[PDB]
RNA sequence: AGUUCUAUUGUGUUAGCAUGGUUUCG
RNA sequence: AUAAGAAUUAAAUCUUAAAAACAAUUCGUUAAGCAAAGAAGUAGAAAAUAAGA
């Protein structure tokens, strides 16, 4: 009996992304045993389940293209230096794990396995092959019209641009709004920009190779004095060129470039989780131990810590669901 | 103008003849 | 000069952080005028100075 | 004063801002932050402030 | 916050003194050692002749130099040093415990110390002022009057009674020349 | 026909994906339901 | 959706405030009802067409001026032989003719009127907010 | 690249970094962990079990 | 169940004939010439009829192609299709210029011969006079 | 206490620019506060910006 | 510097166009123009001055006359100063 | 007063000219009363531009080094007229140290966040 | 207001340098 | 003489010329003296200079 993952989500866009529902328990486990128990309810209700309970309702524009532009921007404003994405990872930090919506997707593609897997059994394997092509060809078409503020979702409602009310180009230093990326840059790391931060000063620098004004890179006066000496001494030592943007091969900060790849790995052990990155630095460690890996240590101390603590709680229910998740209502309320 | 210019091409023609003899 | 004016304020101060006491507006003032007139010998084109 | 309490209070809870965006009067936009008198952020504003003159610091009252 | 491992720190009393980086040195590493063993002090050390082979016989069970012998073996040798016995004697000072205070301050002026007498002046007068003070009986008066001379590099602020009875650039730079702490 | 109050924007964009995430699915499985009527009406 | 200055400071409107009102009803009607204890006597209402179609554009206080030379005449001279009360809805824009008008004038106007052009409290005599 | 515009003599200090990790992580094996990171691991942490 | 309770009269939803942002004022006669010479790097297309030029092209073209017309003339003949496509419905813009409508908003600053019209009285004056009395 | 506040002269006087082709100050820069300016944080009522730093030391 | 346009499924004329664009926006015939001859510091100072007064007034009747285009453009009503107190209550 | 110097050699400059041009520096730092703090190699980088170097050739990369010291304010025009005077050397400048944004502390994340 | 220290310096004098119009050389 | 370059409202002076090293255009390399193109809103604190025509 394939599931849905086991189905459809080995393609490209279906299998980009697949969050979870459940915590997954090792076989042996009271988690497990209850968890088998549900599967098998579940299925025989599916089997025993009426018409009414499948009923769905045709699609339509969730919102208007001005009514996303503002959305858009209060998001924007409420995370001003990340950009705005569902990050149904997070999901559990702002809706609650007790009031999650995904239920109902996790038990619909469960029944849309079982229901695939009866009607191989009794029509025939090619024609359930016939099917599952065109269950992944109507998935695939319907993949990025589920977010209502995203470009697939006005694609695919035939929805056109809003053209928006025209708005000053010159306005007051009140009003300047720069992007994530500029707002990261000009920020830095809370110090002041200097020569050696030769990843960032591309962005103040046009083109044509010009340094940029202020009303255009909305940095502080400060700031922009900071940066013009940074570009200028760059540019005096040859690292940074003087009539266009540095070439992506120029982008690295002026520093020890081993120091660079253990922050460039542990960047990407800590984004995605590339075990090759991993097993980089893990040799790295032993093999250059003049560098400093900090903060990878400290990752991987906390998840060691944790898994301990996964542990502790696993072996806790097992004994009997003890007061530790009643705490984290009850006495997070308190506090 | 029409002094650097010509003082320059006497010079050059000298410096080759020179150059030339040697 | 800094360090300079440091002991001539420790020479004339009233208490341990006395420093705006005639006296030791005096020593400064003088510790400066100085310092200003090596400086002039130096960068005799220095006119602001 | 509530040029910077509404400043201190939206600092706090970004997600005020979603309330009533689509009603006039609400403008949002960096540089303004200016609701209106029903909007949530006000009466917040409005409720410490009435604190403070009933005799209350700034954080007791925004507590 | 150690920036690399494998690193060896040190705590005196609550309170960060040094840490030995990844990649050092077995001179360092047996420098870091003394140091603690120091500054802590059935128990006995090597002898700085001997420490060479103890640490030749280590690296074998884990697993010497003509240069390597003589290093280890003076470092071994080395007695206690400046930043130890200030760190001591503030430590003590703090915690008014007079014996020990009495102790520092004797062997910071030992005579063989003397070569550091411009790092270690202040502190030792200033045990010297403190024992005298936390004497159970009243401060002797006449005694103070000569550490209080000494750290104010004059006296003409004491009281009467206890007050004990040429070229360009020398002068014009003796002006800037005071005798105090 | 009554749905949850959120305190944030975040949740309330996630949980209108997810409900359009499911009506597809419901599509879906009712499309395959009526497919195995059929099968079975032709079958019998 | 804004791009100019944040003002700092609000101004409070002391003749528009609960208690000024109170005063403002209390005051006037008493002289309303001494004006309507004698008989024969009107009462002239002011106002905009673009708060009030149906009221007349013409009446016998109208004067019509039509000549350049006559701009500075007033509109209302004459509505003192008529009317013994104006009840005025537009006195920022009627002030120019209310000045020194010889019957008593009874203005209402909202306090932000009566802040921007403060002027027009010398030629109303009754207020009702 | 260009003879006379590149860089030559240098350590390929990355390569041998990577030729010595395969003896940790095999060539032949897993390129993400089950969680992949920060945010994976706190979805794990936020959701419940049945 | 949950949802806006209020209307949504918001200005971005709702665009409205407005300046956003104010300015000092500008001499009248200053900005009337800015505003001259954005019209005229606009090229407003107050001509004849857009058609007619393409038309031209294309009768000028055939008139000195008498033969091979059919060959050489085809880009102008896409054009004029496209014109005729485009503006065939073509009505002649009627509206106020700029100017008057910033004179509305009062952008500009009063000179010596520009003055901003004194508020109607005559138009806007509404009388009533009604009885009160006993 | 009850002091009245000190003068607003200062010595030197106000900044010039030298006349001719040279563009230098014959005294004080061009970010000179003259004593009869407002106060810093009325003239910059914003304040810092939120991707401005904390700490201005280099 | 020198900018660089690829002539690639588009017209010669377009992409001409697009450098004129880029060396206006950039003011390279102003300061060729400048430099062609000797500007004396005085006649620089008044230039200078002369364009920092002129150009902010260009800028705002540029967005005056886009606010212009789009009303007429969307067939937009002038706006009624928004009346405070109103419930803004939806009719349903 | 602490102060840092970048160097860019060529490719034509060995260990040995290196070796020998820190020698140099670190004999005037001794002579104004100085003690040089660190030395590390940044590896080898591309020049922005070609670097025409008149009477030594043209140059497409350079090898970085860095040094960190503490000298008398008056030694720092020897060792600029030293460096500049040196052939290998393609590019150099020396600066204050500061406190925060120094190589020798704001060594690590100078691009990555987290 | 003044003195000392503190963080910052498109201010004035400074040895040298990177870049560039122009002229120059082939 | 003449053409070309250059310039001009249009011309002329001027430079080169007959296969070219420097009249003019294109490409490299140094050399010399010289040095505010690019980065700061005289705007926004209520902050406002002179009865009238």
């Amino acid at each position: 009996s394939p599931s849905f993952e086991q189905q459809f989500l080995n393609d490209k866009l279906l299998g980009q992304n697949t969050l979870q529902f459940t915590k997954v328990s090792e076989k042996g486990t009271a988690d497990a045993l209850f968890a088998e128990c549900l599967e098998s309810i579940r299925h025989r209700r599916f089997k025993l389940d009426p018409d009414v309970d499948n009923r769905s309702s045709e699609a339509v524009e969730k919102l208007t293209q001005e009514e996303r532009a503002i959305a858009e921007k209060i998001f924007q404003r409420v995370d001003p230096e990340r950009k705005i994405a569902p990050r149904l990872e997070s999901r559990g930090c702002y809706i609650d794990p007790l009031w999650d919506p995904f239920k109902r997707v996790e038990e619909l593609q469960q029944q849309v396995a079982q229901d695939l897997t009866e009607y191989a059994k009794l029509v025939g394997a090619a024609e359930a092959r016939r099917q599952r092509l065109l269950v992944r060809a109507s998935l695939r078409r319907q993949y990025r019209m589920h977010d209502p503020l995203s470009e697939g979702h006005r694609r695919f409602f035939g929805a056109q641009r809003a053209d928006p009310f025209p708005t000053p180009h010159r306005v007051h230093e009140r009003f300047w709004d720069p992007s994530p990326d500029v707002r990261v840059a000009l920020k830095n790391n809370n110090v002041p920009i200097s020569w050696r931060d030769l990843h960032i000063l591309h962005h103040f620098v046009g083109e044509n190779g010009l340094i940029l004004p202020r009303r255009t890179t909305h940095a502080s006066r400060y700031q922009q004095r900071c940066i013009f000496k940074a570009i200028c001494m760059a540019r005096r030592m040859a690292l940074f060129p003087y009539d266009w943007k540095p070439t992506q091969g120029e982008l690295m900060p002026v520093m020890d470039p081993l120091q660079y790849l253990v922050d460039e790995l542990t960047s990407r052990y800590k984004a995605t989780g590339d075990l090759r990155a991993d097993a980089m630095l893990c040799v790295m460690l032993s093999k250059y131990p003049k560098l400093n890996y900090f903060r990878y240590l400290q990752y991987k101390a906390q998840t060691q810590k944790s898994e301990v603590e996964a542990m502790q709680q696993q072996e806790e229910e097992d004994r009997g669901d003890f007061s530790r998740l009643l705490r984290k209502y009850k006495r997070a309320t308190t506090d | 103008g029409r002094s650097k210019v010509l003082i320059r091409r006497l010079k050059e023609r000298a410096k080759k003849e020179a150059e030339k003899k040697a | 000069h800094s360090w300079r004016k440091l002991q001539l304020c420790r020479l004339l101060q009233r208490r341990p952080f006395d420093t705006g006491s005639p006296a030791v507006q005096l020593a400064c003032l003088t510790e400066k005028i100085l310092n200003v007139r090596a400086h002039l010998l130096r960068h005799f084109r220095d006119q602001q100075k | 004063k509530y040029l910077s309490l509404t400043q201190a209070v939206l600092k706090k809870y970004p997600n005020m801002r979603f309330q009533d965006c689509y009603v006039d009067g609400n403008d949002w936009s960096k540089g303004n932050d200016s609701y209106r008198a029903d909007h949530p952020v006000m009466q917040f504003v409005a409720l410490q402030l009435r604190l403070m003159n009933l005799g209350l610091d700034r954080h007791a009252a925004f507590r | 916050a150690l920036p690399s491992v494998p690193a060896l720190v040190c705590f005196y009393r609550k309170k960060l003194y040094s840490v030995l980086a990844p990649g050092a040195s077995d001179v360092a590493l047996l420098r870091f050692l003394k140091e603690a063993a120091d500054l802590s002090e059935v128990c006995s050390r090597v002898s700085p002749e001997n420490v060479a082979e103890a640490v030749h016989g280590a690296r074998v069970a884990a697993a010497l130099t003509e240069t390597e012998a003589v290093a280890l073996e003076g470092a071994w040798a080395e007695r206690k040093d400046v930043q130890c016995l200030l760190t001591q004697l503030g430590v003590a000072m703090t915690r008014e415990q007079a014996e020990e205070v009495q102790t520092l301050k004797n062997e910071l002026v030992a005579e063989d110390r003397s070569e550091d007498a411009v790092l270690t002046g202040g502190r030792r007068l200033f045990a010297e002022l403190q024992l005298q003070l936390t004497g159970d009986s009243p401060p002797d008066r006449e005694a103070l009057s000569t550490l209080l001379s000494d750290i104010l590099g004059s006296a003409l602020s004491l009281p009467e009674s206890l007050q004990p009875p040429t070229g360009y650039a020398e002068q014009w730079a003796s002006l800037y020349q005071i005798e105090g702490y | 026909d009554v749905q949850p109050l959120f305190t944030s924007g975040q949740a309330y964009w996630q949980f209108e994906i997810a409900k359009s995430q499911a009506n597809h699915l419901l599509r879906i499985r009712s499309v395959l339901r009526r497919m195995k009527a059929q099968a079975e009406a032709a079958a019998q | 959706m804004n791009f100019n200055r944040i003002p700092t400071r609000l101004s409070t409107h002391y003749v528009c405030d609960p208690y000024t009102t109170l005063m403002h009803y209390r005051r006037t009607f008493k002289f309303l009802q001494a004006l309507k204890a004698k008989p024969n006597c009107r009462a002239l209402c002011l106002g905009n067409k673009n708060q009030v179609i149906s009221w007349p554009k013409h009446f016998d206080g109208l004067t019509v001026v039509t000549s350049a030379v006559a701009a500075q005449s007033s509109i209302l001279s004459s509505a003192s032989v008529y009317y013994s009360l104006i009840i005025c809805l537009d006195p920022v824009l009627f002030a120019k003719h209310l000045y020194r008008i010889n019957v008593p004038v009874l203005g209402v106007c909202t306090p932000r009127e009566i802040h921007e052009h403060p002027e027009i409290l010398k030629v109303i005599d009754y207020l009702l907010p | 690249k260009s003879i006379k515009k590149k860089i030559t003599g240098t350590d390929n200090v990355f390569r041998h970094i990577m030729e010595e990790s395969f003896a940790v992580l095999p060539e032949d094996g897993p390129e993400f962990e089950e969680d992949g990171g920060v945010s994976a691991k706190q979805q794990k942490s936020q959701i419940l079990s049945e | 169940m949950n949802g806006c309770s209020k209307r949504k009269s918001h200005r971005l939803l709702k665009p409205v004939f407005e300046l956003q942002q104010s300015f000092p004022k500008i001499q009248h006669w200053q900005g009337a010439e800015i505003l001259h010479r954005l019209k005229q790097k606009e090229k407003d297309a107050a001509v004849i009829h857009p058609c007619i030029d393409t038309w031209g092209d294309y009768a000028q073209c055939l008139r000195r192609y008498p033969a091979t017309s059919a060959a050489r003339c085809r880009v102008e003949s896409d054009r004029h299709t496209r014109c005729l496509q485009q503006h065939g419905r073509w009505k002649p813009s009627d509206s106020l210029e700029a100017l008057k409508l910033l004179e509305m908003f009062k952008v500009f600053n009063e000179t010596a011969r520009f003055k901003y019209p004194p508020p109607p009285v005559h138009s806007l004056v509404r009388g009533c006079a009604f009885p009160f009395s006993d | 206490p009850v002091v009245f506040p000190h003068t607003r002269a200062r010595a030197g006087g106000k900044p010039i620019m030298m006349r001719g082709k040279s563009g230098k100050w014959h005294w004080l820069g061009p970010y000179w506060k003259p004593p009869w300016a407002p106060s810093n944080k009325a003239r910059w009522p914003t304040g810092p910006e939120e991707w401005a730093w904390s700490d201005p030391t280099r | 510097m020198s900018c660089h346009r690829h002539v690639f499924r588009a017209a010669p004329a377009a992409v001409f166009a697009s450098v004129q664009r880029w060396g206006r926006r950039n003011n390279v015939h102003k300061l060729t123009l400048l430099v062609q001859t000797y500007e004396k510091p005085c006649v620089k100072r008044t230039r200078i001055a002369e364009e920092k007064a002129y150009y902010p007034r260009w800028f705002y009747l540029r967005y005056a006359t886009e606010v212009i285009r789009y009303s007429l453009k969307h067939h937009l009503r002038l706006g009624q100063a928004l009346d405070p107190n109103d419930d803004q209550r939806l009719d349903a | 007063v602490f102060y840092e110097t970048f160097v860019l050699f060529s490719k034509r400059v060995q260990r040995a000219d290196i070796r020998q041009l820190l020698k140099q520096q670190e004999a005037l730092i001794t002579k104004h009363h100085g003690s040089m703090l660190a030395v590390r190699d940044l590896g080898w980088r591309k020049t922005a531009f070609r670097v025409i170097k008149p009477r030594q050739g043209i140059f497409w990369f350079g090898r970085l080094f860095y040094f960190s010291f503490g000298a008398n304010p008056a030694a720092i025009t020897e060792m600029s007229q030293s460096l500049q005077s040196t052939n290998g050397v393609l590019r150099h400048a020396t600066v204050r140290m500061k406190k925060r944004h120094n190589l020798m502390t704001y060594n690590h994340h100078i691009h990555a966040r987290d």
